[PDB]
RNA sequence: ACCUCGUUGGAUCAGGACAUCCCGAUGGUGCAGCCGCUAUUAAAGGUUCGUUUGUUCAACGAUUAAAGUCCUACGUGAUCUGAGUUCAGACCGGAGUAAUCCAGGUCGGUUUCUAUCUACUUUAAUUCCUCCCUGUACGAAAGGACAAGAGAAAUAAGGCCUACUUCACAAAGCGCCUUCCCCCGUAAAUGAUAUCAUCUCAACUUAGUAUUAUACCCACACACCCAAGAACAGGGUU
RNA sequence: GCUACCUAAGAACAGCUAAAAGAGCACACCCGUCUAUGUAGCAAAAUAGUGGGAAGAUUUAUAGGUAGAGGCGACAAACCUA
């Protein structure tokens, strides 16, 4: 039974899970875009968002500095987190990351996901775009919208 | 909860309770269909190589809210008829003993403090 | 426990040709209207993703050449510029990664 | 390419039309729900008085959680809150076609998205004029208690001091071993015991050369319908349509439970004072208080009880 | 501003309406019984009517060794020793038969749970039954009693020295060897203070609860 | 018709019989009530924990309403475990020239199975105590009831997490909640064969009831999340 | 070339305690008490923990020797290439 269990069991245990997520998060901060197995990306996404929140807390915040020191294994990324990533998202309140599914890994057919920090300098991912508003169904719905607006 | 083989503290004025002995008093039988004794349950004790009935008046196991939890499993020696063997109970006795089914007025009369 | 009898090919066919064992037909496969490639609805187009990955790898090679060593993550933003492009007013004070090819159509 | 593509409502909608459709359909849902708020002014079925041997309809509530409650004697009773969420009478069938010999009312609750329901269900709810409900349960009633489909049902359909039966799917515990599923003793942890600690012992005798049907074995535990009988209705919050039912109710929080008058013989004819067809707020005979209490309940805000 | 612990819900999938209803009942009971601010480690005297007697009140004074539960069923267990007998009572805050809760000595202890007072020396649980209530200035932070208790020999109710308990109010140096402390450190789990997805942020929930309380006023 | 001597439990889960140990209903009594004894009927349910012993048992201790007798290849060892024949070592005792023999005593002592097939894997609760009725009925007193009701526990079954506890976005118990109908042995009424009488394998009329009452379930038709879950399936996505 | 015993010539044995020890605790090293795992296994005898010895009747490398009714044996009919 795992009712309400919100954390996956990864790696070799709890510490190993944290270290795996830490390595993934460090890679995400360094490269701003990471391919990894979909479950590990999904597990690490929350930590990525929380890292951006801690970076927003400020460079001088001692708790934020300690959290960044733990979660970034390469220490040149801590200035990056506090002076690039957090300022990039100061306006936003959430959704700092974008996670998309990728064709399965050729090695072991693993479910793969690409996770990026929004607003990076890299080429944009081929995002899924909704149908054009000029399609037949959308135009009929636009007609409904206009009639409803006029009538009521 | 007091079961068979639980060592118990005789909180009583009785000579059996207050007499030193190599073996501490140890519950031999719980007069309850499940062998688990709570406050107000009678047990059979092996004291000084003698089998004596006794009444539970406190235990470390948590009970229902508003009732006291004691640091020891306190017991009071009683005769087969029901008369307390001792004449004074020093440690506090829970007031919840009053409304429980069973004869406890003698024990309450003997008791000095209530909690 | 060892099998008591050899299982017949009739029984074995009934077992291993069950619909539970047959490969299911996928109905989420469509054509990427952008480039006309086959993709699953919820998954990125493989060809488009390979394009983006190759371009990202080139940009990252240029980034590595610019940084020149480990532990040299800049504390400033980065902008990628292609041939025939000039830093904008917004791109001021941001490290410039110069690519020798022209700006891809899918890049903006 | 084979033509069996599975579509969902959002698939072909544009960025502009998605919020428009969401808002439009939600507005239609709430308008439909409001249109049923005055059943007595909408040609109600005949409202017969209560007679002995009459069974009225029940509700479909949502298990909110549990909280303590105290009675004037000083005892604590754990109570479970059941919220009646958009519960409506949906269907009526006579004794002949009820799979028995008692009229039946199908009742639903907990409105759900129309985008996620089968076409036949959507058509049924369209004819009924209501948004679709998550669960539909059938209540056996006498013809005295027939209610017109579409009529809403409220927590005040019950009253404090009444006894109730609550049936729901229990918490699913998945494939469970026999120690957890049936409370088998298992085997000792040490003294040479190897690789058998939680296993069933013998499952039968050697003579029969087989295993009896119904033998207790490891398997799926829970996620089956169970009924708790004879639970006292301690309180009713009419504002939020909450029933405070004594003790435990099967199933998890935020799960739909079917609530009906208790079938126990002791509570056979306690329906005299209960709203017989159902409670009609539109009747407005006396606007009920925000909270209806049982007599013994230590109401909050009352002066602290003293056993004088 | 002190929000009483029972108001903040433990996280879960339970509907917020249930908490709204429960808080309504809790506040409506607080309008009758004044539930004062107190912390684990503060000394309290609770007066409650006894159903066993006939309209007679019982008073118990002791140190609040634990605050637990949420909602209408919230409890605090407080401890004392009476004639050398350690006793603990777990009082339900919103039980209608608690007549009064008096904070004899409002103070905070180094730990949020004093369950180790069971294994501490009896002096650290002894409190005079008739001790008079101390007074704190209206505008004043709650005092923190940095008392570090001395423990009785090592067999204890719990392995208090283990890091999962995070006990600060015990003099471990007096009762445990450095080897024992090092051995206890094997259960350290240092990552557990840094996993950000485990922290429960209750700022918005507390703000909403405060709005509800102020509206109730 | 000289002597001798020729696989077993336990744990786990139990299925069944009734030749009934307790609970139910009756007849009689060398039982006034209480009781005991005996017999008929009754198998729905229940039938404890320990010390010594490997004990198969047995005794003892403390209980219980009771601690039933059995069958089921020990019921059950491809579920586990333990003896002990009896392994291969070594002593003691007896026999034998010796080798060796002797359940005649003791200390030590590894059989292993990945399940192919059958079968199977979710089918209205009981006791006990206390109180009321009851010091009432009965009885000279002593002693001491039925039936009916209320409350407490406990157990069993089914659930649940508000508290407590183990714990902590949940799972659990040591916690809490709920559990509903009987079975037939006899006792009678009228009454013939046999004009009385007679309860009737006579016709007939009652106690007398299972014809389980119910309750539960009931919508034909990507992806992600989930209190749903091994996969699948199920629920939600407004 | 295993093993048993022997021959020649080697080597190893921390630290503490003790003081010239078939001494004590305890590494390396040797062994194999008990438990668990494993049981076509990692292994035709292993693994993990626990445990015994650990300056000696110790362990051990190298070369040599004793051969089948024979050898060798601190006797377990033990060992002499599973
Ligand atoms: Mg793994
Ligand atoms: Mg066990
Ligand atoms: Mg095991
Ligand atoms: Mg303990
Ligand atoms: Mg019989
Ligand atoms: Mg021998
Ligand atoms: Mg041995
Ligand atoms: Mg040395
Ligand atoms: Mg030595
Ligand atoms: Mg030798
Ligand atoms: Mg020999
Ligand atoms: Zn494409």
């Amino acid at each position: 039974i795992s009712h309400g269990r919100v954390f996956r069991r990864m790696g070799l245990g709890p510490e190993s899970r944290i270290h795996l997520l830490r390595n993934l998060l460090t890679g995400l901060v360094r490269h701003e875009r990471i391919e990894a197995p979909w479950a590990r990306v999904d597990e690490m996404r929350g930590y990525a968002e929380k890292l951006i929140d801690y970076g927003k807390l400020g460079d001088t915040n001692e708790r934020a500095m300690r959290m960044a020191d733990f979660w970034l294994t390469e220490k040149d990324l801590i200035p990056k987190l506090f002076q690039v990533l957090a300022p990039r998202y100061k306006d936003q309140t959430g959704g700092y990351t974008r996670m998309l599914q990728i064709p399965n890994r050729s090695l072991d057919r693993a479910k793969m996901a690409v996770i990026e920090y929004k607003g990076n300098c890299l080429p944009p991912l081929p995002l899924p775009r909704r149908d054009s508003h000029l399609t037949l169904l959308n135009q009929l719905l636009q007609g409904l919208r206009q009639d409803l607006r006029q009538s009521q | 909860a007091i079961q068979k083989m639980t060592r118990v503290r005789v909180v009583d004025n009785s000579a059996l309770g207050n007499s030193p002995y190599h073996r501490a008093p140890r519950c031999i039988h719980v007069y309850k269909k499940n062998g688990v004794g709570k406050v107000g349950d009678q047990i059979l004790l092996a004291i000084k190589g003698q089998k004596k009935k006794a009444l539970i008046v406190g235990h470390c196991m948590p009970g229902p809210r508003m009732t006291p939890r004691f640091d020891s499993n306190n017991v009071v020696l009683i005769e087969d008829n029901g008369n307390p063997v001792g004449t004074r109970i020093k440690t506090p006795i829970p007031t919840s003993l009053r409304k429980r089914e069973g004869e406890y007025s003698k024990v309450l009369a003997i008791a000095q403090n209530f909690v | 426990a060892a099998p008591k009898n050899r299982r017949t090919i009739e029984v074995n066919r009934c077992r291993r040709r069950n619909p539970q064992k047959l490969i299911k037909v996928k109905n989420n496969i469509d054509v990427c209207p952008e480039c006309g490639h086959l993709k699953q609805k919820h998954v990125l187009c493989a060809y488009c993703y390979e394009k983006v990955c190759k371009e990202t790898a080139e940009i990252r090679r240029q980034i590595g050449k610019q940084e020149g060593g480990p532990f040299k993550a800049p504390t400033i933003e980065t902008v990628v510029l292609y041939t025939g492009e000039t830093p904008s007013e917004q791109d001021q004070g941001k490290r410039i990664i110069e690519r020798d090819r022209k700006r891809p159509s899918w890049f903006t | 390419l084979h033509g069996k593509s599975g579509t969902w409502w959002d698939e072909h909608l544009s960025e502009e039309n998605v919020p428009f459709i969401k808002q439009l359909v939600s507005d239609e849902d709430k308008a439909q729900l409001a249109s049923k708020l005055c059943p007595l002014k909408d040609e109600p079925w005949p409202i017969h008085p209560w007679e002995p041997g009459s069974f009225r309809v029940g509700l479909i509530a949502l298990k909110l959680g549990m909280m303590p409650l105290w009675t004037k004697d000083g005892q604590k009773h754990v109570v479970t809150l059941l919220q009646v969420q958009d519960c409506h009478v949906l269907k009526y069938t006579s004794k002949e076609n009820c799979n028995g010999k008692m009229a039946t009312l199908s009742v639903g609750g907990k409105t759900v998205s129309r985008f996620r329901k089968a076409t036949s269900i959507l058509e049924f709810y369209r004819e009924l004029g209501l948004p679709p409900k998550q669960t539909v349960k059938i209540f056996n009633i006498t013809d005295n208690a027939a209610i017109k489909p579409g009529t809403p049902l409220y927590a005040a359909h019950f009253r404090p001091g009444q006894y109730v039966d609550v049936t729901a799917k229990t918490i699913g515990k998945g494939f469970q071993g026999v120690m957890k599923r049936w409370g088998f003793k298992g085997q000792p942890a040490t003294h040479g015991q190897t690789k058998t600690h939680r296993r069933p012992g013998a499952v039968a005798t050697g003579d029969i050369g087989r295993v009896w049907p119904g033998t207790k074995m490891p398997g799926k535990m829970g996620n089956i319908y169970r009924t708790e009988y004879g639970l006292k209705v301690w309180r009713i919050n009419t504002k939020h349509n909450i029933i405070y039912v004594n003790g435990s109710v099967p199933g998890h929080k935020n799960c739909l439970v079917k609530v009906k008058d208790s079938k126990l013989p002791a509570y056979k004819d306690l329906g005299k004072n209960l709203p017989f067809p159902t409670y009609f707020p539109d009747g407005d005979e006396e606007e009920l208080p925000e909270d209806l209490y049982d007599e013994n309940v230590c109401q909050p805000g009352a002066p602290s009880i003293t056993f004088a | 501003r002190f929000l009483s612990p029972e108001f903040i819900p433990r996280r879960g999938r339970t509907d917020p309406l249930k908490f709204q209803i429960e808080r309504k009942d809790m506040l409506e009971r607080r309008k009758v019984l004044h539930i004062p601010e107190f912390y684990v480690g503060s000394i309290l005297r609770v007066t409650t009517a006894d159903p066993y007697a006939s309209g007679k009140i019982s008073q118990f004074l002791g140190i609040c060794i634990q605050r637990s539960g949420r909602g209408l069923g919230a409890t605090f267990i407080l401890r004392n020793v009476i004639e050398g007998q350690g006793v603990e009572i777990c009082f339900e805050l919103y039980n209608p038969r608690v007549q009064e809760i008096q904070v004899v000595k409002l103070e905070k202890r180094l730990d949020d749970s004093l369950l180790y007072l069971r294994d501490a020396l009896p002096e650290y649980s002894t409190f005079d039954v008739n001790m008079k209530p101390v007074v704190q200035e209206p505008n004043q932070k709650v005092p923190v009693n940095e008392l570090k208790v001395k423990m009785k020999p090592k067999p204890w109710s719990k392995r208090w020295e283990r890091p999962n308990f995070n006990i600060k109010g015990i003099r471990f140096d007096l009762c445990l060897t450095e080897q024992q402390m090092k051995e206890a450190q094997k259960w350290n789990q240092p990552w557990l203070e840094f996993d950000m997805m485990r922290e429960y942020d209750t700022s918005k929930i507390e703000a909403a609860i405060w709005k509800e309380i102020e509206a109730s006023k």
